[PDB]
């Protein structure tokens, strides 16, 4: 596999999303 | 940690005599949150000297 | 009832019986949820699924 | 009595402070901290399901 | 002995220390305490109960 | 809308039931195992951080003047301060379940 | 002797001698069928999958 | 901290919330057992 | 006393089967014993309103 | 407060921020020190200062 | 310092304290 | 035999007969 058959296929090539977008940040007292 | 992990301690299923499944020794561990580096140090190659072994 | 004293809720697993949910009582999640909230959605819509 | 009422003993104990201890050893004595088991590759190597 | 075992540098047995700040909810009481360790001497904390 | 207590006012609230419902998402029994084995090692945890992380401390103010709060403490990764002022009246006690005042 | 050398499946002896734990240095990195497969507890190697209910 | 403020007559109390790192780490080693870890860096908690 | 004190509920009838599994390395035994729910408090919060 | 989760006591350097005390619920240190004082202490004398 | 401090002229070191 | 005795530690730990007879 390639966890390409995981993702929507537009097409041929998948609708993967950035490679650094996994992890998040959201943090502020005010 | 990918360097040095904890080890898959394997499950014996006496029934089949065979292993079902593994899952990490989360069992047999040490805390070091209250410890410093010096301390970090020490645990780590400890961890280290396990795998080895 | 929310980062209170003895109404503490508990996730533990059955496994050990170790509650995963720790409130200092110096900590205010509601607080914490509703600047979220307004920073996340358009708050200014208003939703009925939670008030 | 000469005129006794026939018999039915029954017989029970009574623990008052103890906790029941069923050692983790081979042959069920304390020869140490570390038991006889427990050290063993079959209970320190490999993980069991308790029931 | 005569030597080597005992200071005679005027130094005090027991230490009375009061709490830097205090906080009391109705359920708890908290104390924060810092205790010095001398320059040289040393303890065991079998000593310092609280009061 | 109005400040009124309402236990004197006599409201109440009576709860019949408590039911708690969740949603799983229908994905593949492989896929979801070969998920569920890889977030189960030690090196993919999950991660969480509280959006107001801060220690809260109301420090009551009579009604005038100023104020001097905090003793010692090693301050690292400190992140800052947000003060505001609360009335006594409106903050409840949260630190026990019941409030009579 | 048995007839057949009773081929099957392992004793506890032989469980604990062999299946020592694993270190897994790096974890879970490449294409999903290079993984590590049965370290998952409900796993068949035959006929690749996950079994079920 | 000296705060000086215009007074009002009602008693008040001050907010003064210390912006620290609140953050937790959640493991699930084997199948119902979950270990939690809490670290609060500015005011420590355990 | 160096142990894991597990607290098990039991209906006011029969019996209870405990724990899965764990890894078991330097274990040392089991010590069971009874106690009243009345009697046993709550270990984890600070405050017990029942 | 021994083995609760919220109040619990910190003692450490005082510029160290790391506690060095944990309790983790599981530890029943009264139980503890209740069994340590009647193993190695004769229990039928009373002792005033800690009851 | 001089060989530690002196003994009241005329297993040492360890507890093993366990089991409950 | 040292490997029978129970060790405290590294080291294995270590009154052969018995003397008790009298009439009163």
């Amino acid at each position: 596999y390639n966890y390409a058959a995981l993702a929507p296929r537009q097409g041929s090539r998948p609708m993967l999303s950035q490679w650094s977008g996994i992890g998040t940040h959201e943090m502020h007292g005010g | 940690s990918k360097e040095i992990p904890t080890p898959y301690v394997w499950t014996f299923q006496p029934q089949m005599g065979a292993a079902a499944g593994a899952s990490q020794d989360y069992s047999t561990r040490m805390n070091w949150f209250s410890a410093g580096p010096d301390m970090i140090h020490d645990v780590n190659n400890i961890r280290d000297a396990q795998n080895r072994i | 009832y929310y980062n209170s004293g003895g109404n503490l809720g508990v996730l533990a697993g059955q496994s050990s019986q170790l509650n995963a949910v720790v409130d200092l009582q110096d900590r205010n999640t509601e607080l914490s949820y509703q600047m979220l909230l307004a920073n996340t959605t358009d708050r200014s819509r208003y939703f009925s699924m939670w008030n | 009595d000469p005129r006794h009422a026939l018999r039915d003993p029954e017989r029970k104990f009574l623990c008052d402070r103890t906790l029941w201890r069923i050692p983790f050893s081979s042959n069920f004595m304390s020869m140490g901290s570390l038991t006889d088991l427990g050290q063993n590759l079959l209970y320190a190597n490999a993980a069991h399901a308790l029931d | 002995p005569t030597h080597d075992v005992t200071t005679e540098r005027s130094q005090r047995l027991q230490l009375r220390f009061v709490p830097v700040d205090r906080e009391d909810t109705q359920y708890s009481y908290k104390t924060r305490f810092q205790l010095a360790v001398g320059d040289n001497r040393v303890l065991d904390m079998a000593s310092t109960y609280f009061d | 809308t109005l400040g009124n207590d309402l236990r004197v006012d006599g409201a109440t609230v009576n709860i019949t039931s408590v039911n708690l419902y969740a949603s799983f998402f229908p994905m593949s029994h492989n896929t979801a195992s070969t998920l569920e084995a890889m977030l189960r090692n030690d090196t993919n945890d999950q991660s969480f951080n509280d959006y107001l992380s801060a220690a809260n401390m109301l420090y009551p103010i009579p009604p005038n003047a100023t104020q001097l709060p905090i003793p010692s403490r090693n301050w690292a990764a400190f992140r800052g301060w947000s003060l505001t002022r609360l009335k006594q009246r409106e903050t409840p006690a949260l630190g026990s379940p019941f409030d009579p005042y | 002797l048995p007839s057949r050398p009773r081929h099957g499946g392992i004793g506890s002896r032989q469980f604990v001698e062999e299946f020592v734990p694993a270190v897994y240095l790096n974890p879970y990195s490449g294409p999903p069928d290079s993984y590590p497969d049965q370290f998952i507890r409900h796993y068949n190697v035959y006929s690749n999958s996950v079994s079920g209910y | 901290m000296t705060f000086e403020m215009d007074p009002i007559n009602e008693p008040t109390l001050l907010y003064v919330l210390f912006e620290v790192f609140d953050v937790a780490r959640v493991h699930q080693p084997h199948r119902g057992v979950i270990e939690v870890v809490y670290l609060r860096t500015p005011f420590s908690a355990g």
